[PDB]
C-alpha cells in the first residue's frame, strides 16, 4: 500500500526504527493509515458526483434541484434517473424534426419524423425497434427483477417537449 | 476484502430461508423473471469465505488469487508434496517413520 | 508510559505483550532513541558515504530539539584512536540533554576496542534518588 | 452522510486489531486505544472537510460565493439597485447660490445631495431636483416630508418641505431571488417554441405574475396565453396590458447575445384576459371574530392561487382543507361548495364573498 | 466465455477501492437494502479465472466442469497419488531417492 | 449526614445489552449461561430461553461487573465459557451495552439529601393523583 509507505517516510529515520515490510512498525502502519486511505478515496468518488450522469450519493439532491421526477425517468432503475437527470441538465433546442429525432435518439429510442397524412400540422411519429425491457446493472438493487418492463416513456416525453402549435401523431413499426 | 466494502451491508449476517424447491432452478431473463435475492449471494459469498478460512488464509482485497492459494495450502496441509519427499512423516515424529516402514515392509 | 523498543538481530522494533504493545515507563526508551537515529549532519562535516545527504527528521524544525545522534558518521572507521574519541564525544553530546535537565546527575561515557573488530562503548549515568527503577534487557538473535 | 465519530472509533480500533492478530485495542487505559481515538479524530476532521467540500455541488445547498459563481456561470444577471430623486422647494432670504454639492438630511438619517449649482436672486421659494445617495428602497418617501440641512448656506432657511415626493429607490436581487430564478431556468428548459416558453415569455415583463399556456387552442395552428398580474388590486389584465404582452412576445431583444427572440412565423399566439367566475362559499365558526375572519379569508385567497387553474375544475375538499388550516376556530363546516365546480379555459375560478 | 461477453463489459478491469470496514458485511433486503457493485462481481470472476489460469485450463463458455478440472489438475501437479505408487517422486533423480530413504531412516 | 437524615447512597450499577446469538438445532438455553470478553470481565444471562428453529435471536445480557469498565461498545465479539450443544460460541452484539454507572459523587448526595430536606408535602390532589397514577411503570396517561 502507498499510505502506508508515506506513514513509514514519514515516522523518523535511524538505526533503532526497522522499517522492513514484516515489521510490528509496518503492520501498524498500515491500520493506522487505511482510515485516511478511505476517506481519500471519498473525497476522489466526489469528483465523479460532480455530474449528475454518474453521481449516486446526490441523485436525490440533482433530482430535486432539477425537478426531475416524471415520465421520463423510468421506474426504478438507476441507470434511468442518471440518463434523465443528465438530460433534462443540459437539454436546450430547437423545434426542427431532426432536433427532435436526436432528442428522441438520445435517450436510446429511434423515431422518424415523417410527413402528415391528414393535414399539414399533423407530423408522424414513425417508432421503430420498439423495446420494452431494461436490464437490471450492476448499480440498482439487489431485490429488482434481472429485467423491468416498462411502456409509454416516448409518448409522453414528446407529448410534453413537443411545439405548442403542432400535434403528433404516433406510428408503431417494427 | 472479498465481501462487500460498501456502506451497505449487515455485521451479521440474515439467516437462511426454508427449502421451496426440492428441484434444480436456474435464472431467466424472459417464462417468469428473476430477481437475486440476498441469500445466494450470501451462500456464495459464504462458501469462499469458508474455504479461506479453512486454508488459514484471512481475506486482503488487492490480491485476487486467494482462492488458488486457498487450495494450494489445503493440498500441503492435507496430502504430501513432490518437492518435499516425504518430509512431513519424519516432521510429525519417530514413531510415524516407524509405521510408514512397517507400511512399506521393511523389517529389522 | 509509551511503548519499548526492542532490539532484535541488530535493529530495534516495538514489541507485543499479551493483548497490546509492551510499554516502558523508564530512561532505557529514552535513551535507546536519544543515541541510535541519525540527526542532521553539520554542514562541514564529511559523511561516511560518497553521497550528499544528511539525515534527521522532518519533524526536528517542530520539536524544539534535534531528535538523536551524530554516532552514524562512524559507519566505516579503521582501528585508530581517533574514531574511539570521536564516538566518545559524539554519545556525551548526543545524551548530555538530560544532564541539562534534573532527569540523571551525572554521565561517564568511555569508548575502547574490545576483540579485534569491536567498537566498546561503556556509558554509565547517575539516576538521582526519586527515578524510577529502568527497563532491562539484552539484544537477541533469531533464525 | 460522513461517519460519526464513534463509528470512526470503532473503525479504527477494527484495522488496528485485524492488521495486529491476537490483540483487543478496546482496552481501558492502553496505548493501542489511546492511538485508536487519536487517530478517529483526525479522520473526524478530514471527513468533516470532505463534507463541506460536498454540498457545493447543486446551486441549491451551496454557500453564498459559489452560489453566485454558479449563477454568473449559468448566465443569470442581476439588476441593480437605482436612487431616488424630486423637488425639494427649499426656501431663501435673500441673494445667494446654493453650492453643487450640498447635503439635506432627513429625519431618518437619509442624505439627498443636490448636483447642480443653482443661483438664487429673490427673497422666495425655489424648486431644485435632488437626488439620494443611499440608493436603495430607503430612498423614496411620502408626499409632504420635511429635510433639515447638513451644513448652513450663506441665506438659506435650514428646513425644507417636498410638496410632491421623491420616487425611483429600488433594491439590488438577492441571492434568494437569483437563486429561484436559476431554478425555474433549470426545471423548465428554453426550446423557444413550447409551453414552457410561452408562460415565461409572458411572465418575464415587468408586473405579471402568472401565466398559462393552452396548446392547439382553436385548432392545429394556433396556440393561447393567458396571464395574470396578482401585485394589482384587479388581479385581471387590460387592453393595454394584453398589447404590450403580446408585443413582448412577438419581439424582444435577449440580454445575453443581444439578438431579438420570439415566436415563430406561422403561428397565431392572440394572448387574451381571463373571465372571473366567483364562488362564494358558506362556512360555519363556532368562534365569530374579525381575527377567524382574516386568517380563513387569507387561507382562502392563497389556497385559490396555489391551486386553480383556468380551465380547472377545484374539488370542494380544497376549501375544507384551507378552512381547516386555522387555529382558533372549533367548527369549520362549510355548505355551499357541496359539488365540483368545473369551468372553460376563458373562465377562472375566483374566491367570492363568504357568507359566514 | 467465462466473463461478460453481453456487450457490456470494459477490456480493463476497473481499479478496485480500498478497504473500508474491516469486519465481514452480508447482505440484507431489509435498515437499508444492499447493492452488489461492480468491485464484488470483479472480484469473484477474477477468483475463479485465477484458479482457472493456475491450473493452466483455458476457459472455454462450453463446458461448465472446468472448476473441478481444475482442482483435479492442481492434484496431478502439485501432489502425490495413490495409482503412481510414488514413481513420480523416483522420475525426478536420484537425489530425490537419496532424500527420501535418509528421511526414512534408510542409510547404510 | 445522610446516615443520620436517611438518605441512602446509590452502589454502583452494572450494564445490560443484546446479545445477538445463533443455534444450530433449536436447543434451550439454561438460567445462567455465561459469555467471557478479551479483557477477562464477565457477562451472565439470567433466564431460560427456549429456540425455536436454526436462526439469530436477541437476549438480554447483563455484566457481572459492578463499575464502569464492564460496558462494550459496538460490534464487540464475545465467546461462551462453558459450550453448550448445538450453539456456536460467537456474540456479536450489534448494539453496544448501556448502563455501567460508578457510585454516587459527593456534589450528586449533597443535592440528594438538599431534596429530601427542602421537598414539601404532598397531600391528596386532583394535580398528585395524576402523578401517583402516572409513576407507576406502564401507565401514560391519568385522569382525576
Amino acid at each position: 500500500t502507498p499510505w502506508q509507505t508515506a506513514f513509514l517516510q514519514l515516522l523518523p529515520s535511524g538505526l533503532a526504527w526497522n522499517k522492513s515490510p514484516d515489521s510490528k512498525l509496518s503492520a501498524l502502519a498500515q491500520a493506522i493509515s487505511d482510515v485516511i486511505a478511505t476517506a481519500a478515496d471519498d473525497a476522489r468518488q466526489m469528483l465523479r458526483e460532480r455530474f449528475p450522469s454518474t453521481s449516486r450519493w446526490y441523485l436525490g439532491e440533482w433530482e430535486s434541484f432539477l425537478g426531475l421526477p416524471d415520465c421520463t425517468s423510468e421506474n426504478g432503475t438507476l441507470s434511468e434517473r442518471q440518463r434523465a437527470a443528465a438530460n433534462k441538465m443540459r437539454m436546450t433546442g430547437n423545434l426542427s424534426r431532426r432536433f427532435y429525432e436526436w432528442l428522441a435518439a438520445q435517450y436510446g429510442f429511434t423515431v422518424r419524423l415523417t410527413d402528415s397524412t391528414e393535414g399539414q400540422w399533423v407530423t408522424q411519429v414513425n417508432i421503430y425497434g420498439i423495446k420494452n425491457y431494461r436490464n437490471a446493472t450492476v448499480l440498482d438493487n439487489v431485490l429488482t427483477p434481472l429485467r423491468v418492463y416498462e411502456s409509454g416513456a416516448l409518448e409522453c416525453l414528446l407529448e410534453k417537449y413537443k411545439p405548442a402549435h403542432q400535434i403528433y401523431k404516433f406510428v408503431y413499426h417494427d | 476484502m472479498f465481501y462487500i466494502d460498501n456502506d451497505s451491508g449487515v455485521t451479521v449476517m440474515p439467516p437462511v430461508s426454508a427449502q421451496r424447491s426440492a428441484i434444480v432452478r436456474w435464472f431467466s431473463e424472459g417464462n417468469v423473471i428473476t430477481w437475486p435475492g440476498m441469500d445466494w449471494f450470501n451462500i456464495v459469498q459464504a462458501e469462499l469465505l469458508n474455504t479461506l478460512e479453512e486454508a488459514g488464509i484471512q481475506p486482503d482485497k488487492t490480491k485476487l488469487n486467494q482462492l488458488a492459494l486457498s487450495i494450494k495450502a489445503i493440498m500441503s496441509n492435507n496430502a504430501l508434496l513432490i518437492k518435499n519427499n516425504l518430509s512431513e512423516i519424519k516432521t510429525a515424529g519417530a514413531s510415524a517413520q516407524r509405521t510408514a516402514r512397517e507400511n512399506l515392509d521393511i523389517y529389522d | 508510559t509509551d511503548l519499548a523498543i526492542i532490539w532484535t538481530n541488530g535493529r530495534g522494533d516495538i514489541a507485543q505483550d499479551g493483548i497490546d504493545m509492551l510499554t516502558d515507563d523508564s530512561l532505557t526508551t529514552d535513551v535507546t532513541i536519544s543515541l541510535f537515529t541519525d540527526r542532521r549532519a553539520l554542514d562541514s562535516d564529511t559523511l561516511p558515504d560518497g553521497s550528499d545527504d544528511r539525515r534527521g527528521w522532518w519533524g526536528d524544525s517542530y520539536r524544539d530539539r534535534p531528535i538523536g545522534s551524530r554516532l552514524w558518521l562512524l559507519s566505516r572507521e579503521k582501528a585508530t584512536p581517533d574514531t574511539l574519541e570521536r564516538a566518545r564525544g559524539y554519545a556525551e553530546e548526543a545524551l548530555e540533554w538530560l544532564k541539562t535537565a534534573g532527569r540523571v546527575s551525572a554521565i561517564n561515557v568511555r569508548a575502547e576496542q574490545l576483540h579485534q573488530g569491536w567498537l566498546y562503548l561503556y556509558i554509565a549515568l547517575t539516576l538521582p534518588d526519586g527515578s524510577v527503577i529502568p527497563y532491562e534487557f539484552k539484544a537477541a538473535f533469531n533464525g | 452522510s460522513p461517519p460519526t465519530l464513534s463509528s470512526l472509533i470503532a473503525r479504527t480500533e477494527q484495522n488496528i486489531e485485524q492488521r495486529l492478530p491476537g490483540s483487543w485495542p478496546q482496552a481501558r487505559e492502553k496505548t493501542l486505544s489511546a492511538i485508536a481515538y487519536a487517530q478517529a479524530g483526525l479522520a473526524a476532521g478530514c471527513h468533516e472537510h470532505i463534507s463541506w467540500v460536498g454540498r457545493q455541488i447543486i446551486p441549491s445547498t451551496a454557500d453564498e460565493d459559489e452560489l453566485l459563481e454558479h449563477c454568473r456561470f449559468w448566465g443569470v444577471r442581476r439588476k441593480q439597485a437605482t436612487a431616488a430623486s424630486g423637488p425639494l422647494t427649499v426656501t431663501t432670504s435673500a441673494a445667494t447660490t446654493i453650492p453643487a454639492g450640498t447635503r439635506w438630511q432627513r429625519a431618518d438619517g437619509v442624505v439627498y445631495s443636490l448636483a447642480d449649482t443653482i443661483v438664487i436672486d429673490r427673497a422666495g421659494t425655489t424648486e431644485i431636483t435632488v437626488t439620494a445617495l443611499a440608493a436603495g428602497e430607503a430612498g423614496n418617501t411620502g408626499e409632504n416630508t420635511l429635510l433639515t440641512l447638513i451644513t448652513p448656506v450663506a441665506c438659506v432657511v435650514s428646513d425644507a418641505i417636498t410638496v410632491k415626493g421623491f420616487s425611483g429607490g429600488a433594491d439590488i436581487e438577492s441571492a434568494a431571488e437569483l437563486l429561484s430564478r436559476l431554478e425555474y431556468r433549470v426545471q423548465y428548459p428554453p426550446f423557444g417554441g413550447n409551453q414552457f416558453d410561452y408562460v415565461r415569455w409572458a411572465r418575464e415583463v415587468s408586473g405579471v405574475t402568472r401565466a398559462w399556456c393552452f396548446p392547439t387552442w382553436k385548432g392545429g395552428g394556433t396556440v393561447g396565453v393567458t396571464f395574470v398580474m396578482d401585485n394589482r388590486s384587479n388581479i385581471f389584465p387590460q387592453p393595454a396590458d394584453v398589447e404590450r404582452v403580446a408585443d413582448y412576445i412577438a419581439g424582444h431583444t435577449d440580454p445575453i447575445t443581444g439578438l431579438i427572440v420570439g415566436q415563430p412565423d406561422g403561428v397565431n399566439v392572440t394572448v387574451f384576459a381571463p373571465k372571473a367566475k366567483p364562488v362564494n362559499p358558506r362556512i360555519y365558526i363556532s368562534p365569530k371574530t374579525a381575527e377567524l375572519k382574516q386568517a380563513i379569508t387569507n387561507a382562502i385567497n392563497t389556497m385559490f392561487f396555489n391551486e386553480v387553474m383556468p380551465g380547472g375544475a377545484l374539488a370542494p375538499s380544497r376549501i375544507i382543507r384551507a378552512v381547516a388550516g386555522v387555529t382558533g376556530l372549533d367548527d369549520f363546516e362549510v355548505r355551499f361548495p357541496t359539488e365540483i365546480q368545473r369551468s372553460e379555459n376563458t373562465e377562472l375560478l375566483t374566491a367570492g364573498t363568504i357568507e359566514w
